[PDB]
């Protein structure tokens, strides 16, 4: 898998590939691998589907029943939670986790739990076996406050190298924006991005 | 934790005439790539502690927050929380050296080596180690990882004994464990050139120093370098 | 797979004078080819007239020594503010150590003092507690390299008396504190020479009816 | 399971004032059975002597091949040889073997009989000059004769003090070392003359 | 073991500490770990102690025969291209790790070798169990254009690093200089900070302190 | 192993070597004689790995046989059991190393002595008044050391023998089937009748 | 190590060498193998040292324990069974010990009980426990008499571990002897095997093939 | 988890619980016993309410607990039978760890303990 | 294993069971009852591991006195030995099983038949006219297949035993120091006073 | 270690990194990867240091050999020997090289065998461990045809970027320019390039 997560001025972008493979065989060429815990707290799964699922659907439970009782929650608070099942669980969990939202206070925030469940908060983020291929171009080309246009560009073209040379990374390339007007899907297909 | 996986390299220290001085860099590992470059591993505790952590990450992190909860703790009905009943650096260790040897005998290490520098109410240098298995030990200089191998070395040049401590000055112990921060630049794979630095001095109290760079370093001479036997050109 | 001991080894010693007792070892704690500490103190006063060192795996030592020493101080709430005696001591230390007979304290622990009658005694152990009152024990690194020596300028084995050969053993002496120091100090710069983890400092803690009385010494430091 | 360690015995050997000793445990072993209490470790080829420890069908073949060589050189050399030369010898013979080596400990000691010069020397099982003025040791109790030693030796004895404290070093030291002892046996060498003497000592 | 090699700007040193160990034994405390390869050239090993010598010994003797043959001092560069095809050839199996320093008439030369086969060149080096002791110190005080007399005092402290703080190392300290236009000069034991001290007694026996059942005079003859 | 013992009295050897030949689950034969003649006043008792052991003995005797032809002479026992060790240490850093345990008994013509020789697979070689392989030892090895005199006669050495072999029958897990006994004296090689 | 224990007219021998060994560095040649489980009851101990001693102890707890409740003195059979069942308990754990229990009560008269952590627990007149354990049977087999006169039993348990110690690298130091009877045990005294060795050879016309 | 306190003090010292379990006794069938130079006999009364009892199936009065020790008893009949099993068990088991039948004063000591603890013993009478 | 045998005549049942224990390399005890009374028309012998053989046999013992004394009578043959199958296959799932096999032989009063039953330590139980544990059948069921008839005496089933003993000190390694015998008929329990 | 060779307009460049390890400890900070097999052929060497000096020496004696016979040797008659050694010996060498020259028939040009000795000749090539970073941004920015100075600057960037993530990479940077005008080293320091 290939995923990443970038603050820009108006908020946040999560992207990822949509390959899923158990060893060579491509078991599913359209995984949605970002996924929603709150309205605009999302996260990026890498590592293990059934460990990622499963986190990932206990997070959403701990943070709607958050929200019942204190409203909303802060994408700070979200990451400890990822980070509390994964750091206490390590003997027996194969997860990496990018958590990014967005709130007024803060605008958009991303944070980063790798294995062993030490948390990063970075201004982006990136993660999946592709992700080796990206770190000298992605290290080149962020730079703060990009407009959502610009940050459209930089994770579609990272994410269309690290597909490029990663042979568990492949299909589509969704992502979703988190800003103050609400919440986008996007997909880009092969006919766009493997001829950047 | 059964295998470290985000991991920091070498904390080094020394004390000196009138307190402690200790320092590490600011990088998180993930095997060989060199993956966070914004981690403080000094942890001050109160204004006369700094803990410094090498090893897994995850586990420093849950550490500090257990020493947050500490000082959180000590506050509790204690009139004296800022005075004669706040922490000491000896507590601190000594409640760390706990765990340590508590976790181990689980088989569940804390995959850490730990240094607490501090000075003590009275005036005193205070400087212990402890680790993953529990085991621990002072002495005028301390480092883990590499820094045992290289920088120890070097500090013991300048405090060899422990009549030596009054001696050295905090100009000195601080050059040198700079000098010490360079060599290990230069030879521990597993290292950055920004690093944090903190002094505690029983006069000036706690001066905590972030984002140094190695600087005056010596490359020129690769120039001259050619092959590796007999090629000329 | 996380291994959970180690060793910093460490050499220790303990002798049985007839009115008193030593015990002695280096200060010197290391790992692998490092040191880690030139002055890191192992041999222990805990009351009652009781020195104690627990030498190997320096975490399980402390944690042992700790243990001991609080086992001390609760004999006293409970017996009456008693005096715990050598014998009694070492009982109590066999059961500590026995206590973790399947993930045991990895040391050799020694103990020195003064019997009931005021004669010196030591008192050495395995690492799951067996035990035995001994005139004379070495433990750690260096032990096989001061055992023979004690045997020989201590029980004079192996000595006899010109000229008869060897039909009259050389009988034994008793030994001034002063003269059992003297092997304690020629024992361990013989074992620093030749003992790699064996340097730094010496120090010697004596156990008389006045009480305990400590005492150091330079050694090599490479 | 190791070589070095089924057959058990030890071998020392010491300089003082123009003389070297050199000593021997007696005992053949097979692990916790002792075997031969008559089972001597030390050789020797014109004056110069030759201790093996280790795995004991080694020693003996050791010895067969030094005695063969050390033959073959007086026959063309039309002299003895001496120690130094000898030391140079066994080391080379040993690396001969380095994949596939004897388990063995030698020990060298002679007069030099140009120059009057003690000399002893060790090695390991592939032959390094381990060559020290003072003492050399090996085998099984290889430790409790360097703690003995150390403490024992003192350079320059005469011939009759070097004997005191050569057997003491090798007595007390067996005396700690299950796999050897059963008696024993030194050697005390001058110039011109060569003494051997059989030690008493507990047998068990 | 603690072994280093410096140049310097008429030459080049090396130096090495003089334990050597088996285990946590010691069984010399003064060995002399700096071999020739040649007058000019010397040699400085760590690993296996019987392999570091066999193999300065045979390249010694290769190097030897091939002078005589080409009428030419020996080269450091045959030393080196000798070495390393041999360890290649045993592909590790011989434990020889070694600094080599020399001089011949293309100039002054320091390389290490590693037991595989594979070769470095450098202006200063170390090798062995106190090898990043040594290191530390070269990092620190290396400086381009080293006289003579600094450059023994560096080499000298750098393996005084590795005396103290390494239990592998050492005793004292020997050296080896090789200036280009001299004899090579090597000072056995330069530097001799570790003496035993008197011990409390003697432990001479009185005469006749020990049981005997049987002498014998020997054959030489 | 089986059971090779073997004792030097004043004017003969006598050599003790067990009857069984076991072959896993089964006692194949209890009847086997686990020696042969190496010359007219020495003798080679054996025992270890299957093959090896016969294999091993019947080469030595034809390499015996073929020096005394050669020089119409018969060598010492000393001579032979030099030759046999260095046969057993040959084959130790040999390809397939030979598993065999002897023992040499012969009465030299030339000194009017009996001599023992025991020799181990390795080549470890030792003249001994008495002597056996394996565990044989531990049974026996106290009540010779108790009772062996130099000058005993033929006889006394038979009964000492004969202690030996109860004490093994008494303690020892397995049933050898008992002993066959020779004699090697000056008027060479004969088998005690019975050991009834 | 070796120990050893048996049954006569006199009541029961026990002897025991006094070696620990680490390897083959030789710890100790001053053990007590003989654990005094109190002054009727004796135990020997081989192979764990601290599992031999703390249990054996222990045992005496027991033993003491029984008869404050019962008025009545152990039983040799009880008392072994006691142990045998702790230390089946404990099977698969990895204690190790072989001992001998030995007592004489008015009712059972001179007792011996093997134990070992393997669970076995067997009623017997002879035996022998260590890696010296195969010499010692050996003298004891082919000397043993029912009737042996008291003083001639304990020398000949001094005598079978001394060929024990002799032979054994792992057996030594020094011969332990006890004399258990209905009133209690006698210690007999320590004797190093140094010296008892070169006296027995010189009285007795043994070891012939040493050098003395 | 019913632990009430049922045998407690009342101001004058006694018990009542006990004293009122000795009232059942008094109610019981007489038993008796009585030992000679060499015998003990027991005897005991039945209850002759009611006759179309089977004698052969119902319940005798007195029980071996082992093949040498009996008890017969006076009191709550049901609760008899609980206080013989464990006395027949206990006998099993001691002779299984000290290799000796009970005697009967350990028997006894035993059964009178067990008693004992019923009635000092939360949710118990 | 030791050796454990039994057959049913036509008016009891005989148990064979060897009287060695050894111990590694020594032979402890040459005199060992391998059988246990379970009630008085009642035998099990046995033989597995040290220490849960008789831990074993004891437990079932001490289980029939209960039964006994509680119900004043002597539960069948047939019923004892599907207790203790059934106590035999708990062990097997347990945390350490028991390595222990046994057969019990017993007179059934109330039918006036021998009884024997031979179970391992799985729990695998059978009736048969003979029976034997570990490799003991291997040399004895030959003979036994040719020779036994239902109608035996006690005399004649001891004769055919004697054979199988026979047959076991030929063709078997290990010295197992002779049988003890035992016979359960309608008087009880007896043990045959010698037997070789 | 990282490694690249590029070609250019007016011939070619190769790059490399100046870092050996052994486990985490830097051997040698100043080491030279870049090795010379004839006048205008070099190469890059990735591996085992000592598998790969070897080899190199090698090729330079059959280079030497070749062109004192048929004079000077084509850049992929270097590759073809480089390659038969290790196709050839696949099972006990561990190198990675990077063959680059210019003759004036070719101009540039850049071949790589990786482990397994498979030859691939390319427009450029990366290699040893820091390359994984990098295979985006190169792929991105590599143009055919550069300016020399283009193409100093676009290896210089790359290798900067896998350096910073590549633990086993690091120090200076080593360059060899390859044209008509002959050869030109340079070198990069620290200063210069962590701060691009
Ligand atoms: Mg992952
Ligand atoms: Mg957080
Ligand atoms: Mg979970
Ligand atoms: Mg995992
Ligand atoms: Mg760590
Ligand atoms: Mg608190
Ligand atoms: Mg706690
Ligand atoms: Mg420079
Ligand atoms: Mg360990
Ligand atoms: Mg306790
Ligand atoms: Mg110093
Ligand atoms: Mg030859
Ligand atoms: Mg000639
Ligand atoms: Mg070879
Ligand atoms: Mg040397
Ligand atoms: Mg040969
Ligand atoms: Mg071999
Ligand atoms: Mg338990
Ligand atoms: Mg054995
Ligand atoms: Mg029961
Ligand atoms: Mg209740
Ligand atoms: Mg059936
Ligand atoms: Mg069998
Ligand atoms: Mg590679
Ligand atoms: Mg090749
Ligand atoms: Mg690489």
């Amino acid at each position: 898998t290939s995923i990443m997560a970038v603050t820009f001025k108006d908020g946040v972008i999560l992207g990822a590939d949509s390959r899923t493979t158990t060893g060579a065989y491509i078991a599913n060429r359209v995984t949605d691998k970002l996924t929603r815990v709150h309205d605009k707290i999302w996260c990026c799964r890498s590592g293990s589907a059934a460990d990622t699922q499963a986190i990932a659907d206990i997070v959403q439970y701990h943070l709607e029943l958050y929200t019942s009782q204190y409203g909303t929650p802060s994408t700070e608070t979200a990451a400890s939670v990822f980070k509390e099942l994964c750091y206490e669980n390590k003997d027996n969990l194969t997860a990496g986790i990018i958590v990014a939202g967005y709130d007024d206070k803060n605008k958009g925030e991303v944070y980063t739990i790798p294995l062993g469940g030490s948390v990063h908060k970075l201004p982006y983020a990136i993660a999946g076996s592709g992700s080796t291929f990206i770190y000298g171009y992605c290290d080149k080309n962020f730079r703060e406050n990009m407009s959502k246009e610009e940050t459209v560009d930089f994770i579609k073209h990272s994410l269309s190298q690290a597909i490029k040379w990663d042979g568990s990374s492949g299909g589509v390339i969704r992502m979703v924006v988190l800003t103050a007007a609400g919440v986008e899907r996007l997909i880009f297909y092969p006919d766009e991005y493997e001829q950047l | 934790t059964q295998q470290p996986i985000v991991t920091g390299t070498s904390v080094i220290s020394m004390k000196y005439d009138n307190g402690v001085i200790i320092a590490a860099d600011n990088l998180g590992s993930y095997g060989s790539l060199l993956r966070f470059n914004g981690v403080e591993r000094l942890i001050p505790v109160g204004d006369n502690t700094v803990v410094g952590i090498s090893g897994d990450i995850s586990d420093m992190q849950h550490i500090e927050r257990l020493l947050k909860d500490l000082v959180t703790e000590n506050a509790y009905d204690n009139p004296l929380a800022d005075a004669e009943e706040a922490l000491e650096p000896s507590y601190i260790f000594e409640y760390l050296a706990t765990v340590m040897y508590q976790r181990r005998s689980k088989m569940n290490p804390l995959w850490n080596a730990i240094i607490v520098a501090g000075v003590q109410s009275n005036g005193d240098q205070f400087l212990r180690y402890v680790n993953l298995l529990g085991v621990t030990y002072s002495s005028p200089t301390l480092a883990t990882g590499f820094g045992a191998h290289m920088a120890n070395p070097l500090l013991r040049k300048v405090v060899d004994r422990e009549s030596d401590i009054p001696k050295t000055t905090v100009q000195v112990a601080e050059e040198a464990i700079v000098n010490a921060m360079r060599v290990l630049y230069y030879r521990d794979a597993r290292s950055s050139r920004n690093f944090s630095l903190a002094i505690i001095d029983k006069n000036t109290g706690l001066t905590f120093k972030k984002n140094l760079q190695v600087e005056n370093m010596k490359w020129d001479f690769a120039k001259d370098i050619k092959g590796y036997g007999t090629q000329k050109i | 797979q996380f291994n959970p001991y180690g060793d910093n080894g460490g050499t220790i010693l303990g002798i049985a004078g007839e009115d008193f007792a030593v015990l002695a070892g280096d200060t010197r704690n290391i790992t692998d080819y490092s040191i880690n500490s030139r002055y890191e103190p192992k041999v222990f006063d805990c009351g009652d007239n009781i020195v104690m060192s627990a030498n190997g795996f320096a975490a399980d030592g402390d944690a042992l020594v700790k243990r001991f020493k609080n086992s001390v101080k609760w004999y006293h709430f409970d017996h009456n503010d008693k005096k715990l005696s050598i014998n009694s001591a070492a009982r109590n230390i066999q059961h500590l150590l026995y206590g973790k007979r399947f993930f045991p304290y990895y040391v050799h622990t020694i103990i020195a003092g003064l019997d009931e009658d005021g004669k010196g005694a030591v008192y050495s152990f395995d690492p799951v507690g067996s035990y035995e009152r001994e005139q004379c024990r070495a433990g750690g690194a260096a032990a096989s390299l001061i055992m023979p020596f004690l045997d020989n300028q201590v029980n004079f084995k192996n000595q006899y008396e010109p000229g008869t050969n060897g039909k009259v053993k050389k009988p034994l002496k008793y030994l001034s504190v002063e003269e059992v120091i003297k092997l304690v100090r020629d024992s361990f710069t013989s074992a620093t020479e030749r003992h790699i983890q064996v340097g730094d400092g010496l120090e010697i803690l004596i156990v008389t009816k006045d009480g305990v009385r400590k005492e150091f010494y330079e050694l090599k430091r490479d | 399971s190791d070589p070095s360690s089924i057959n058990g015995g030890i071998v020392v050997a010491m300089t003082g004032k123009d003389c070297v000793a050199i000593a021997c445990d007696l005992r053949l072993g097979s692990q916790s059975l002792g075997v031969s209490n008559k089972f001597e470790k030390i050789f020797h080829y014109g004056h110069v002597f030759l201790g093996i420890t280790g795995l004991a069908t080694d020693v003996t073949t050791l010895n067969e091949m030094f005695r063969y060589k050390t033959n073959l050189y007086k026959l063309k050399e039309e002299r003895a040889i001496e120690p130094e030369t000898f030391t140079q010898l066994v080391s080379s013979s040993l690396y001969e073997r380095r994949f596939g080596p004897y388990f063995v400990g030698p020990v060298v000691a002679g007069i030099n009989s140009k120059s009057g010069k003690p000399f002893i020397a060790g090695f390991d099982l592939i032959g390094c000059i381990d060559e020290a003025k003072d003492f050399i040791v090996s085998g099984t109790a290889s430790d409790q004769l360097f703690g003995m030693c150390e403490s024992l030796y003192e350079p320059n004895l005469e011939p009759e003090d070097l004997f005191e404290t050569i057997s003491q070093a090798l007595l007390n030291a067996a005396d700690r070392d299950a796999l050897s002892g059963w008696g024993a046996v030194v050697y005390i060498i001058k110039k011109d003359e060569v003494v051997k003497r059989y030690l008493k000592m507990r047998q068990d | 073991t603690t072994i280093v090699g410096v140049k310097f700007n008429n030459g080049v040193v090396i130096a090495a500490d003089t334990r050597s160990t088996q285990g946590p034994i010691v069984a010399d405390k003064n060995c002399a770990k700096l071999h020739r390869i040649s007058p000019k050239i010397w040699c400085a090993g760590a690993g296996t102690a019987a392999d570091t010598e066999a193999v300065t010994q045979l390249i010694g003797s290769n190097i030897e025969l091939h002078s005589l043959y080409t009428s030419r001092e020996p080269r450091v560069v045959s030393a080196l291209q000798m070495l390393k095809q041999h360890l290649f050839k045993y592909q590790g199996h011989i434990g020889a790790y070694l600094i080599v320093a020399g001089v011949d008439p293309t100039g002054s030369h320091l390389f290490s070798i590693h037991a595989h086969g594979s070769t470095d060149v450098g202006y200063y080096l170390s090798l062995g169990s106190g090898s990043l002791a040594a290191m530390a110190v070269l990092e620190s005080h290396w400086k381009q254009d080293l006289t003579k007399e600094e450059a023994i005092k560096l080499a000298s402290d750098a393996i005084q690093a590795g005396i103290w703080n390494d239990l592998g190392s050492g005793s004292n300290v020997d050296v080896c200089v090789m200036e280009i236009g001299k004899d090579a000069e090597y000072l056995r034991n330069y530097l001799t900070p570790n003496v035993r001290e008197e011990k409390q007694k003697s432990y001479k026996f009185p005469r006749g302190t020990t049981a005997v059942l049987k002498e014998s005079i020997v054959n030489i003859c | 192993m089986d059971i090779i013992l073997g004792i030097r009295v004043q004017d003969s050897v006598i050599l003790a070597s067990s009857k069984a030949v076991t072959r896993g689950i089964s006692v194949l034969k209890d009847s086997d004689d686990k020696t042969r003649q190496l010359s007219p006043h020495t003798l080679m008792s054996f025992a270890g790995e299957a093959g090896d052991t016969v294999q091993f003995a019947e080469y030595i005797q034809a390499n015996i046989q073929l020096y005394s032809i050669r020089e119409d002479y018969e060598l010492s026992p000393q001579a032979v059991s030099s030759f046999v060790r260095q046969e057993l240490a040959k084959s130790i850093r040999s390809r397939r190393p030979y598993q065999v345990n002897v023992l040499i008994g012969g009465y030299d013509k030339k000194k009017n002595k009996p001599e023992l020789y025991q020799i181990d697979y390795l080549g470890t070689k030792v003249e001994l008044p008495y002597g056996a392989h394996g565990y044989s030892g531990f049974y026996t090895f106290s009540l010779l050391d108790h009772h062996y005199r130099p000058d005993m006669t033929t006889e006394e050495g038979l009964d000492l023998l004969k202690l030996c072999v109860q004490e093994l029958e008494k303690r020892m897990p397995m049933d050898f089937k008992g002993v066959i006994v020779k004699i090697v004296d000056k008027d060479g090689i004969r088998q005690v009748d019975d050991f009834q | 190590t070796t120990t050893l224990a048996f049954r006569f007219q006199g009541g029961i021998i026990v002897a025991v060498d006094s070696r620990a060994t680490a390897g083959n560095w030789v710890a100790s040649q001053t053990v007590k193998k003989v654990i005094e489980i109190n002054p009727f009851l004796l135990g020997t101990m081989a192979g764990g040292a601290a599992d031999c001693q703390f249990w054996e102890t222990w045992l005496g707890s027991q033993c003491r324990l029984h008869e404050l409740r019962e008025k009545e003195r152990i039983s040799v059979a009880a008392a072994s069974k006691i142990l045998s069942n702790l230390v089946y308990q404990y099977k698969g754990a990895g204690l190790s010990m072989g001992t001998m229990i030995c007592g004489y009560t008015r009712k059972e008269g001179p007792t011996i009980y093997y134990v070992d952590s393997d669970g076995t627990r067997l009623k017997g007149d002879i035996f022998c426990v260590g890696s010296g354990q195969t010499f010692a049977y050996g003298v004891l087999d082919s000397n043993y008499k029912w009737d042996l006169s008291v003083e001639d039993a304990l020398y000949l348990g001094k005598r079978s571990i001394l060929a024990a110690a002799h032979r054994d690298a792992y057996s030594g130091g020094s011969v332990n002897l006890y004399h258990v009877t209905e009133d209690g045990w006698i210690y007999h005294g320590n004797h190093d095997v140094g010296e008892l060795f070169w006296k027995v050879k010189e009285e007795e016309g043994s070891f012939n093939n040493v050098i003395g | 988890g019913y632990d009430r306190a049922l045998s407690i003090f009342s101001p004058d010292g006694h018990i009542f619980q006990v004293e009122y379990a000795l009232e059942a006794v008094k109610r019981g069938t007489c038993a008796v016993g009585v030992k000679g130079k060499n015998c003990v006999v027991l005897g005991c009364e039945r209850r002759s309410t009611l006759k179309l009892q089977d004698t052969r199936i119902t319940p005798s009065k007195v029980s071996k607990i082992d093949s040498h020790v009996v008890l017969s008893f006076s009191g709550l009949n049901a609760d008899s039978r609980i206080l013989i099993e464990k006395a027949r068990v206990e006998a099993q088991s001691h002779r299984l760890t000290l290799e000796d039948p009970v005697t009967v004063e350990y028997l006894t000591r035993y059964v009178a303990g067990v008693q004992q603890r019923y009635t000092q013993s939360g949710g118990v009478r």
